[PDB]
């Protein structure tokens, strides 16, 4: 889709540079994209790839890296707290919130799988939404919750040619 | 065509060369394959069933190619044998002497290649007298093979039940599952692998006269009828592979051929299943 | 094979006798396809007059199902136990025509039965008449139908038969075309393998010949 072409554009931008170092905005955009796709190894390697002088010159790189450390340790509740600490540039204003949504979905998976019963406070910390998302669990999704115990209960959700190829390979 | 039209083209130069070389005199385990024509098979079956529970027998016509005995025709000797023994006293010999000349007149260039004989109700094997006769025929007519056909077992089981055997020469010095299937002389002979072949025109008229059993094939559904046969082939192939790797330290080629044959039949069954699913299950939603 | 004997003596009668004969036909066991009788001019002429209810009942017994005799139960004449059982059997046949695994809930709702035991008894007695062949799965609450008789076909849904048979023929043609294409591809692969083997053989014997200097 368009995401593939956008990634191709970033690959082109990274491929050639005046001296192997690109502009700080595109470096921050690449680091944010690496954080978005959960490709954290390339994210940290890009972070150490940045020269120390330009790294210390701008604090936006520091904030992006702090978000990267927060997501590296899988500290879900603190990801939203850290992502809101700083203000991002305008050209990446709407997409970074989208990244938050992505993390949202990630947390949802980590609750739907690997949790038969989850404490309401821990569930709210993982998803980030304080109390209202719990409602979305029962009314919309279809779970069954109960009060006075705060125990959320997640619920776990062309060939003939191939065979001819196999026989042709095996017979010869 | 052309390539599949072979085996019916009979030449005398190659036959003379292999008959003069006599390579079987050195290697006693020479012949391992018996390629029998459809006509010979059909004539053998009908002659064997014609005698009922009395033993009947006849000759074969054919040739030799490498390590393979090719059977192209079958005889019908005028022998009046008992329920367990056939003799061929004096009329069979003159009949087979005259039949070869009569066939030479019309164009049958194949010479005698062996004898076929019926075992009405006692499997397919060589008894003591069968071993003696076959070994004599091999000692004086070196290219030879003894075929035994069971008519009653073939009719009861619904499958062709015949075998081809060649005896070891006297003095050939070199488990418990070869004593009930065969006789006490089971070590005096060996069984050639038997395969059947037909011609282009024969298969043409066979497919032409195939107009009532399409229902049988459209619901044949192998991989269930031949499941036991397939797993038998597989656990024999595992032992064959073990022998091949022991040799490694060409058996591996034969094991690979057997694995390919079993796998190809399995994929043929799967192709039949896929075709049936496309035909009957992808229609009317 | 019993409607013809009724038609033979139904070709001259008309009026109340014709409606009585229609009721007898709907009552007689073994009659489940009232199509040939429905084609008679005497039966079709019943639309005009006070006997249109019997023609409507015959049309219901030929094409309709039991729920169709729910909204207009009072308008149509009251049906005896035999006629109601026959209509329920025809509803079961219609359900089996469109699905080969009928849930018990569908049968209970359509046949208006409050007991599972009586529904299963009705299905068993319908199996006895040989209109349908099948088995009852109590664990899954299902009726599995292997075969069902063809109910009456009117002269407005023959296009459905034409469409289904045309789709079957199209599927057969596509399967044949695919088989031919795969045969051609397999033959091409075999010929390529044989050609490569023979070319390699020719090259090695050529190198062997020139190496013997």
């Amino acid at each position: 889709f368009s995401f593939k072409k956008l990634l191709d554009q970033c690959e082109n931008q990274e491929l050639e540079a005046p001296g192997g170092i690109a502009t700080p905005p595109v470096y921050g955009q690449l680091l944010a994209l690496y954080l978005l796709h959960n490709d954290m190894n390339n994210a940290r390697y890009l972070w150490k790839r940045i020269p120390p002088a330009i790294k210390s010159a701008n604090s936006e790189l520091g904030g992006i890296w702090s978000v990267g450390q927060r997501i590296w340790q899988r500290d879900f509740p603190g990801i939203y707290t850290t992502i809101n600490a700083h203000q991002w540039s305008e050209t990446v204003q709407p997409i970074m919130e989208a990244l938050r949504d992505a993390t949202r979905r990630r947390a949802f998976a980590l609750v739907s799988q690997a949790y038969t019963s989850i404490i309401a406070d821990d569930f709210a910390a993982f998803v980030g939404l304080p109390v209202e998302e719990a409602v979305k669990g029962i009314l919309e999704q279809g779970w069954q919750a109960d009060s006075t115990t705060r125990m959320v209960l997640p619920r776990k959700p062309q060939q003939l040619a191939r065979l001819t190829d196999y026989v042709a390979f095996l017979e010869n | 065509a052309q390539s599949i039209d072979e085996i019916y083209k009979y030449d005398k130069k190659q036959q003379q060369e292999i008959l003069a070389a006599k390579p079987w005199t050195k290697d006693h385990h020479y012949f391992k394959y018996c390629k029998i024509s459809a006509l010979a098979l059909l004539k053998m079956v009908m002659h064997a069933r014609s005698g009922g529970n009395l033993a009947v027998m006849g000759l074969m016509l054919g040739k030799v190619d490498g390590e393979t005995m090719i059977i192209m025709d079958s005889f019908a000797l005028p022998v009046e044998g008992t329920e367990t023994r056939v003799n061929a006293q004096a009329a069979a010999y003159e009949y087979m002497a005259a039949y070869i000349e009569n066939a030479k007149q019309v164009g049958r260039l194949e010479n005698a290649i062996g004898w076929y004989h019926s075992h009405p109700g006692y499997g397919c094997w060589l008894s003591g007298i069968n071993v003696s006769t076959q070994m004599l025929n091999q000692q004086f007519q070196e290219p030879f093979v003894a075929v035994v056909i069971d008519p009653t077992r073939t009719i009861s089981a619904g499958k062709v039940n015949l075998g081809a055997f060649r005896t070891y020469p006297k003095g050939y010095k070199p488990p418990l599952n070869k004593i009930e299937d065969f006789g006490v002389h089971c070590k005096q002979y060996y069984a050639l692998e038997v395969s059947y072949f037909k011609s282009s025109l024969d298969r043409k008229l066979l497919e032409l006269l195939w107009n009532k059993y399409w229902v049988n094939t459209l619901s044949s559904s192998s991989l269930l009828t031949n499941a036991d046969y397939t797993t038998g082939q597989v656990f024999d192939l595992s032992e064959k592979l073990e022998q091949s790797e022991a040799q490694l330290g060409d058996k591996l080629a034969k094991a690979t051929r057997d694995s390919c044959k079993t796998t190809i039949e399995a994929i043929h069954g799967l192709m039949s299943q896929v075709i049936k699913d496309k035909l009957f299950n992808q229609i009317n939603i | 094979n019993l409607l013809e004997q009724f038609i033979l003596l139904a070709k001259g009668t008309s009026g109340s006798a014709l409606t009585a004969l229609i009721s007898q036909v709907l009552e007689a066991p073994g009659v489940y396809v009232f199509g040939e009788l429905l084609e008679l001019a005497n039966v079709q002429e019943l639309a005009e007059g006070a006997n249109a209810a019997y023609l409507q009942l015959l049309n219901l017994f030929a094409y309709g199902t039991y729920p169709d005799y729910i909204a207009n139960k009072e308008s149509l004449p009251e049906l005896s136990t035999a006629q109601q059982n026959k209509l329920k059997h025809l509803t079961i046949v219609s359900l089996a025509s469109r699905m080969k695994c009928i849930p018990y809930s569908v049968l209970l709702k359509d046949l208006e039965m409050r007991n599972l035991r009586e529904l299963e008894d009705l299905i068993i007695e319908a199996v006895y008449t040989d209109i349908i062949q099948g088995k009852l799965d109590q664990r899954n609450q299902l009726l599995e139908v292997d075969f069902c008789i063809g109910r009456d076909i009117r002269k407005k849904d023959i296009n459905n038969i034409v469409k289904t048979l045309h789709e079957w023929c199209d599927g057969c043609e596509a399967v044949l075309l695919g088989i031919e294409q795969q045969v051609l591809r397999a033959n091409q692969y075999k010929e390529n393998h044989n050609r490569t083997q023979q070319q390699v053989e020719a090259e090695v014997t050529n190198i062997k010949k020139t190496l013997k200097a």
